[PDB]
RNA sequence: UUGGAGAGUUUGAUCCUGGCUCAGGGUGAACGCUGGCGGCGUGCCUAAGACAUGCAAGUCGUGCGGGCCGGUCAGCGGCGGACGGGUGAGUAACGCGUGGGUGACCUACCCGGAAGAGGGGGACAACCCGGGGAAACUCGGGCUAAUCCCCCAUGUGGACCCGCCCCUUGGGGUGUGUCCAAAGGGCGCCCGCUUCCGGAUGGGCCCGCGUCCCAUCAGCUAGUUGGUGGGGUAAUGGCCCACCAAGGCGACGACGGGUAGCCGGUCUGAGAGGAUGGCCGGCCACAGGGGCACUGAGACACGGGCCCCACUCCUACGGGAGGCAGCAGUUAGGAAUCUUCCGCAAUGGGCGCAAGCCUGACGGAGCGACGCCGCUUGGAGGAAGAAGCCCUUCGGGGUGUAAACUCCUGAACCCGGGACGAAACCCCCGACGAGGGGACUGACGGUACCGGGGUAAUAGCGCCGGCCAACUCCGUGCCAGCAGCCGCGGUAAUACGGAGGGCGCGAGCGUUACCCGGAUUCACUGGGCGUAAAGGGCGUGUAGGCGGCCUGGGGCGUCCCAUGUGAAAGACCACGGCUCAACCGUGGGGGAGCGUGGGAUACGCUCAGGCUAGACGG
C-alpha cells in the first residue's frame, strides 16, 4: 500500500487466542471429576486412553488426560488440571497433575519421578 | 511551613541522609524543592558531610525552619559562622 | 505566552461569536508522511466586526462561557470565501455517507 | 556449590589434558596418557561428526572446567565482560585469570584451583594485608597476595613454596618465595595463557 | 472516645453563631434595597450603612472572607445607587 | 557505527508460496520432586466479601475556673485531627503527561518591613440542686473564669460606590463620602495578640498538543449552542436561574457499546517497534452502598456529623451501638501470598517556652529457595585398575583415582572479647546571638565482627529418535504407554517401562500460565496482488492525496545557534563503602518532546510576475 493508504488506514495487529479458556488466566484449576472412562483415538493410533470428565472452580466443565499407568480416580474425585492438549484425542486440553488432592502418584515409577508426582524412594 | 531536614537513602543498616530544603507536609522520603547535602553518619568515606553553604543561607533567610540534625549539620558545615 | 492561533472564519451565526477555523501540519509520528488536521474555535467578537470569509489571528483568554476561551486579536485578510466552500462542501458531503 | 566428583572423566570428555588434579597430571599415571578416549560404555567406538552447537559447547565446557566456576557466574563474568570496551574475548580472559584462587594457583601457593580455592576458603591467604576468604574476588594490578603470617609455618605451603623455587611465574605476575609473597602486575595477556581454547568459539556459543 | 466530640461541640456553636450573623445581613441588605426602591433616600442610606457595618464584622473573623465582604458590599452599593437614580435626589453618606 | 544465527514438517524427487511447531529471555507467580548457610529485596494478582481481639492522633497548667488525693480527672479555650497510612472499585476524562496562562484567584504555621495594642459590657460549660430514661444519654433552676462573645474609641493601614490619571480584560495611583482592628501569660526581656505590604511554600481554575478496541455503533444535542441580567464562589465560566435568538457537534469518526486508574519507568527487541504499569517516586479517585452539608486557611472529611438502604450486635420493644481498601490477625473465595513480634535508640511528623508526651509513619526482628548475589558438602596422593552392578565377539570392556587407604585443612560446634550507627536538643560561659566546655541517650544485640580451640561434614532434578548434548541390554507386543512438531508402539523399540552408562544444570531442577523474540508471518526501517491469498464489471466524478520551466517577497514546514524545561529514583560512564558480589553512596554525561530569542532560504508551502514542452481549443 501506499504512504497515503497506510495514514488512512493502518496496519492491523494480530490478536492470539487462548488454548486453555477454561483456565480463565490461571496456571492451574481444582475440579471434581463426573465421569472416568477410556476414549479411542484417532487414526493411525489404537489405544484406550484414561480421560476424567471435569467440572471447574472457574464455571467450565472439561475433559481431562490421566497420564502415567495406573490411577485411582473415580466420580466425586478432587483433581488438579493444568495446561496441554492431547493431539490424538479429540476434545481433549487438559491434564490431571499426578500426586494433587485426590489423585495419586504413579507407583513404581522411577524414571521423571517430579512429573506423574512420585517421592523418591 | 518549609523546612530544611534529613531524607533517608541507602539499605538497611546502611543508612546515607540527604540534606534537602522540603514542605514540611510532604513524607520524608518523598519529592524536595531542591537538594543542598548530603551526610553518613556511619563516617565510612573521607568526606561523610557536605553542605550547600550559599543555598542554604539562602533558604533560612526566606523563611526555611531546620531540623534539631540538620541544624547541627549546618553549623558543622559553617553556615551560622559570622 | 499567550497561544495566538489564525483561521478563517466559517460560521458567524451567534451574536458576539465567530468559529474560526484553524489549520495545523505535523509528521506522521511512524509513516513520516506530513498531514493536515484543522479544529474549531468559538472565539469572542464583542463588536462584529468579522464576517464570513475573513481570516482573523485569535488569542487564548479568560473564559468568556463555555467553549469560548479566545478572543479576536486581529483581522489577517478578507475575502477568502474559498475556504469557507471547501468547509462547506465537506459539510455537505456527509448527508450521503448515512445508511 | 562447585562440581566435587571425579575429575579425569572430564579431560578424557574434552580429549585434552585439563590439569585438574596437581602432581599426577605430570605423571605417567596420568588419565590422558593411559585411556585417552571418553568415559562410559561408549568410549571406544568411532565418533560421529560433531555439529556446529556441539563443537562451540564442548569449546565452552572445557574452558569452563579449567577454573571450576559454575555456568552462573561463568555467564555473568561473559556479559560483563562484552559490555566493557575492550576485545570480548581477551577482556574475558582477563576477567577469568583475575580471580583469587586462579591469581593464587598461579602464584604457587597451591598445586591445583581445586587446592587454591579450600586455601582461600580457609582463610589462609590476605590481599594487602587483610585477610580474604572468597574465591571470587577479583584482583586489580598492584594488589599484594600472599599468605597469612600465622600461615607461613605450614607443611603444604612450605612444600609448594619449596617446589616453586625453581619454576618462574608469568610476566603478569611477581612472585618472592622468601618474602612468601605476590604481586599482580597488570592483567595477562591472551598470548601469555597456554590455554587450548578458541575464544571466538565461546562467544558465538553465547551468541545462540 | 476521641476529641473529636469536642469538636463537633464546638462546631455546632459557631455554626449557630454564623448563621445568626448571615441572617442579619441578609435582612439588612433586603431592607434597605427596598427602601431605596422607595425613594425614600434618607432612611435607605442609613440602613445601607448598617448593612455595610454588618458586612465588613465578622468579616474580622470565619463567618465572611474578605473577598466575599468585598462583593457582598460593591453588589449592595451599586443596586442601591442604581434604584436612587432611577429615583430623585440623593442624601447623606454613601458617596 | 559495539549491533542482526536458524531448524522440523506438504513431494517419488525439486523449486517456490504458506501455515503450524521449536530452540532464548522475563514474571508479585503457581504445581511436582528435592532441599545446607548467609546478605539484600520481596509476598491477596481472586471477594472494593464479611470481620472476633489489641493497638494505628493527640497535645498545651507559661490561656481559664473547678472537683478529687505536687499530681490526677473531666470541662471551657487554642493548635493538630485536610498530613502521615491503605486501596484501584469508579473513571476514555483537561483524569493523566508535557508546555504554558491567570488584568479571574486563595494560601494556617514560617521569614522580612510598617503601625498599634485605649475603655466598657456579657453569656455558656465545668460546678451545686431537682427531673426523664433499660441503656445510650438527656431536660429544667441557679452561679462563674478566660487568649470565650459583644460594643465604643483610635486608623499605620485596608474594603466599597462615584469621579480623575496612567495602564490596558478585574493592574497601579489619587479626591469627597461610608465602613473595619486587637488578648493576655511567664520570669526589663521572652512567648503570645491586631491591620497592611512583601517573600517563600502549597493549591484552585483555564488553554495548545498526546493519550485503547468495535462503523455489523452514523447521525448526536433542548441548558442543548450563543447573548443579556442576576445568584453563587477565593475566582472565570451554563456553574445555577429568568428572558431573547437558533444554534453546537460529527467519516480528521460525533453519538453509542466494550475495556481501563495515568506517568517516571519495566520486560523484550540489532534498531524501529511490541507488551506492560507488581515494588519504589509523582498525580488522581475512593473509605459498607448512595446523597448532603457544617466547622475550618484548607474537607463536602478512612479511625468527624446528618439522612436512606443492606448487614452485625445490645433489649425493659420505646429505643441504642457499628464500619480493618491503617498494623497484626480471623473467616470465605482461590492454584496462590506472612507475626494478633520489638522499639521510639535513629530520621520524619503533631502539640508544648521547655521538660516532655503521642506516632503499627518509621527503624528493626520473624516466616516463605518467591527473586538476585555470595558460600559449603572437602584437598593431595592413591591399581594397567579390588568387590558389586551392567555389557561382551567370553579374550574382555565400563562405572574409575571413582572407592578403599595414608597425609592435610578445619563449615558446623566451644570459650573469651565486643561494636559503628549518637550528637544534638539540655546545662555553663559568651549576650538563651556567634563561638567554646561538660553530661545523658541502643530496639537491632551479646548481633555483626575479632582472637583462641575444633569434627570430613546435605545432593538433587531434567534429558539421551531429529530439531538437540548424550546408547546399550532386558520386558512388552497398536497393549501398556510417550507426545512441543514430525511422529513412536501391531514378537529383535537408541522414541513406551526398568537397568547399566552418558549429557546439561546444580540448592536447585522441571512443568503449567502469560508477554516479547525468532515472525521481513501487518513488512516505517522491512512484504505483496498474470497462474500460489490478493486489481473493484466499466465509466463519470465529490472530499482528499499528489503535481511542469524562470524571477522576486514572506519564512509556515525544514535546518542551525543560544537559553528555559525535560524532578528524584531507574538505564550509561568513572570513582568509592560493605572481606567480594548483590546492594548502596558521590560525581559526570546523555536524552525524544515542548516554550522563548536569533539566524539560513536549497527543497516543500504561500503571494506576485512571466514561459510553453503537460492539458485544452481553432
Ligand atoms: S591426571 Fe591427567 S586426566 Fe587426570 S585430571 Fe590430571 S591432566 Fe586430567
Ligand atoms: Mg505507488
Ligand atoms: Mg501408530
Ligand atoms: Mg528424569
Ligand atoms: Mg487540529
Ligand atoms: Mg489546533
Ligand atoms: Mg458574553
Ligand atoms: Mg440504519
Ligand atoms: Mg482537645
Ligand atoms: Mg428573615
Ligand atoms: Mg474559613
Ligand atoms: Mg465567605
Ligand atoms: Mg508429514
Ligand atoms: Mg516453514
Ligand atoms: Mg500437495
Ligand atoms: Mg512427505
Ligand atoms: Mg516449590
Ligand atoms: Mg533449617
Ligand atoms: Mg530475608
Ligand atoms: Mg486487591
Ligand atoms: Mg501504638
Ligand atoms: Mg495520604
Ligand atoms: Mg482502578
Ligand atoms: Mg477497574
Ligand atoms: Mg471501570
Ligand atoms: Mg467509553
Ligand atoms: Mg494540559
Ligand atoms: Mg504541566
Ligand atoms: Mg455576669
Ligand atoms: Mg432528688
Ligand atoms: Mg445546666
Ligand atoms: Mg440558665
Ligand atoms: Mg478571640
Ligand atoms: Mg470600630
Ligand atoms: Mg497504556
Ligand atoms: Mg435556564
Ligand atoms: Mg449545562
Ligand atoms: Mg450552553
Ligand atoms: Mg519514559
Ligand atoms: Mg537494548
Ligand atoms: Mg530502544
Ligand atoms: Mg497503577
Ligand atoms: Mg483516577
Ligand atoms: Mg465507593
Ligand atoms: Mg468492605
Ligand atoms: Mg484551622
Ligand atoms: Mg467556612
Ligand atoms: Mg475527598
Ligand atoms: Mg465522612
Ligand atoms: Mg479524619
Ligand atoms: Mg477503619
Ligand atoms: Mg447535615
Ligand atoms: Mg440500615
Ligand atoms: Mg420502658
Ligand atoms: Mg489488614
Ligand atoms: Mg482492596
Ligand atoms: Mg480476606
Ligand atoms: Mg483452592
Ligand atoms: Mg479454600
Ligand atoms: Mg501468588
Ligand atoms: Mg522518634
Ligand atoms: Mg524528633
Ligand atoms: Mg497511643
Ligand atoms: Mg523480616
Ligand atoms: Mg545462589
Ligand atoms: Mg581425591
Ligand atoms: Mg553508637
Ligand atoms: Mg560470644
Ligand atoms: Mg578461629
Ligand atoms: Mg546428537
Ligand atoms: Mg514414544
Ligand atoms: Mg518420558
Ligand atoms: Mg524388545
Ligand atoms: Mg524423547
Ligand atoms: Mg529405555
Ligand atoms: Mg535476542
Ligand atoms: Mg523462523
Ligand atoms: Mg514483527
Ligand atoms: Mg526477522
Ligand atoms: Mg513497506
Ligand atoms: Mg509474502
Ligand atoms: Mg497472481
Ligand atoms: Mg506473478
Ligand atoms: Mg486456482
Ligand atoms: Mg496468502
Ligand atoms: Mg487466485
Ligand atoms: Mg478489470
Ligand atoms: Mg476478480
Ligand atoms: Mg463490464
Ligand atoms: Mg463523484
Ligand atoms: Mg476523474
Ligand atoms: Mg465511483
Ligand atoms: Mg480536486
Ligand atoms: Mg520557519
Ligand atoms: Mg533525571
Ligand atoms: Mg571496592
Ligand atoms: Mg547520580
Ligand atoms: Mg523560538
Ligand atoms: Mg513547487
Ligand atoms: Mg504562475
Amino acid at each position: 500500500p501506499t504512504i497515503n493508504q497506510l495514514v488512512r488506514k493502518g496496519r492491523e495487529k494480530v490478536r492470539k487466542k487462548s488454548k486453555v479458556p477454561a483456565l480463565k488466566g490461571a496456571p492451574f484449576r481444582r475440579g471434581v471429576c463426573t465421569v472416568v472412562r477410556t476414549v479411542t483415538p484417532k487414526k493411525p493410533n489404537s489405544a484406550l486412553r484414561k480421560v476424567a470428565k471435569v467440572r471447574l472452580t472457574s464455571g467450565y466443565e472439561v475433559t481431562a488426560y490421566i497420564p502415567g499407568e495406573g490411577h485411582n480416580l473415580q466420580e466425586h474425585s478432587v483433581v488438579l488440571i493444568r495446561g496441554g492438549r492431547v493431539k490424538d484425542l479429540p476434545g481433549v486440553r487438559y491434564h490431571i497433575v499426578r500426586g494433587v488432592y485426590d489423585a495419586a502418584g504413579v507407583k513404581d515409577r522411577k524414571k521423571s519421578r517430579s512429573k506423574y508426582g512420585t517421592k523418591k524412594p | 511551613m518549609v523546612k530544611i531536614r534529613l531524607a533517608r537513602f541507602g539499605s538497611k543498616h546502611n543508612p546515607h541522609y540527604r540534606i534537602v530544603v522540603t514542605d514540611a507536609r510532604r513524607k520524608r522520603d518523598g519529592k524536595y524543592i531542591e537538594k543542598i547535602g548530603y551526610y553518613d553518619p556511619r563516617k565510612t568515606t573521607p568526606d561523610w558531610l557536605k553542605v550547600d553553604v550559599e543555598r542554604a543561607r539562602y533558604w533560612l533567610s526566606v523563611g526555611a525552619q531546620p531540623t534539631d540534625t540538620a541544624r547541627r549539620l549546618l553549623r558543622q558545615a559553617g553556615v551560622f559562622r559570622q | 505566552p499567550k497561544k495566538v492561533l489564525t483561521g478563517v472564519v466559517v460560521s458567524d451565526k451567534m451574536q458576539k461569536t465567530v468559529t474560526v477555523l484553524v489549520e495545523r501540519q505535523f509528521p506522521h509520528p511512524l509513516y513520516g508522511k506530513v498531514i493536515k488536521r484543522s479544529k474549531k474555535y468559538l472565539a469572542h467578537d464583542p463588536e462584529e466586526k468579522y464576517k464570513l470569509g475573513d481570516v482573523v489571528e485569535i488569542i487564548e483568554s479568560r473564559p468568556i462561557s463555555k467553549r469560548k476561551r479566545f478572543r479576536v486579536l486581529r483581522l489577517v485578510e478578507s475575502g477568502r470565501m474559498d475556504l469557507v466552500e471547501k468547509y462547506l462542501i465537506r459539510r455537505q458531503n456527509y448527508e450521503s455517507l448515512s445508511k | 556449590g562447585r562440581y566435587i566428583g571425579p575429575v579425569c572423566r572430564l579431560c578424557r570428555r574434552e580429549g585434552v589434558k585439563l590439569y585438574l588434579k596437581g602432581e599426577r597430571c605430570y605423571s605417567p599415571k596420568c588419565a590422558m596418557e593411559r585411556r585417552p578416549y571418553p568415559p562410559g560404555q561408549h568410549g571406544q567406538k568411532r565418533a560421529r561428526r560433531p555439529s556446529d552447537y556441539a563443537v562451540r559447547l564442548r569449546e565452552k565446557q572445557k574452558l569452563r572446567r579449567i577454573y571450576g566456576i559454575s555456568e552462573r557466574q561463568f555467564r555473568n563474568l561473559f556479559e560483563e565482560a562484552s559490555k566493557k570496551k575492550g576485545v570480548t574475548g581477551s577482556v574475558f580472559l582477563g576477567l577469568l585469570e583475575s580471580r583469587l584462587d586462579n591469581v593464587v594457583y598461579r602464584l604457587g601457593f597451591a598445586v591445583s584451583r581445586r587446592q587454591a580455592r579450600q586455601l582461600v576458603r580457609h582463610g589462609h591467604i590476605t590481599v594487602n594485608g587483610r585477610r580474604v576468604d572468597l574465591p571470587s574476588y577479583r584482583v586489580r594490578p598492584g594488589d599484594e597476595i600472599a599468605v597469612a603470617e600465622k600461615s607461613r609455618n605450614l607443611e603444604l605451603i612450605r612444600q609448594n613454596l619449596e617446589a616453586m623455587k625453581g619454576r618462574k611465574v608469568g610476566p603478569w605476575l611477581s612472585l618472592d618465595v622468601e618474602g612468601m609473597k605476590g604481586k599482580f602486575l597488570r592483567l595477562p595477556d591472551r598470548e601469555d595463557l597456554a590455554l587450548p581454547v578458541n575464544e571466538q568459539l565461546v562467544i558465538e556459543f553465547y551468541s545462540r | 472516645n476521641l476529641s473529636a466530640l469536642k469538636r463537633h461541640r464546638q462546631s455546632l456553636k459557631r455554626r449557630l453563631r454564623n448563621k445568626a450573623k448571615k441572617s442579619a445581613i441578609k435582612t439588612l441588605s433586603k431592607k434597605a434595597i427596598q427602601l431605596a426602591q422607595e425613594g425614600k433616600a434618607e432612611e435607605a442610606l442609613k440602613i445601607m450603612r448598617k448593612a455595610e457595618s454588618l458586612i465588613d464584622k465578622a468579616a474580622k473573623g470565619s463567618t465572611l472572607h474578605k473577598n466575599a465582604a468585598a462583593r457582598r458590599k460593591s453588589r449592595l452599593m451599586r443596586k442601591v445607587r442604581q434604584l436612587l437614580e432611577a429615583a430623585g435626589a440623593p442624601l447623606i453618606g454613601g458617596g
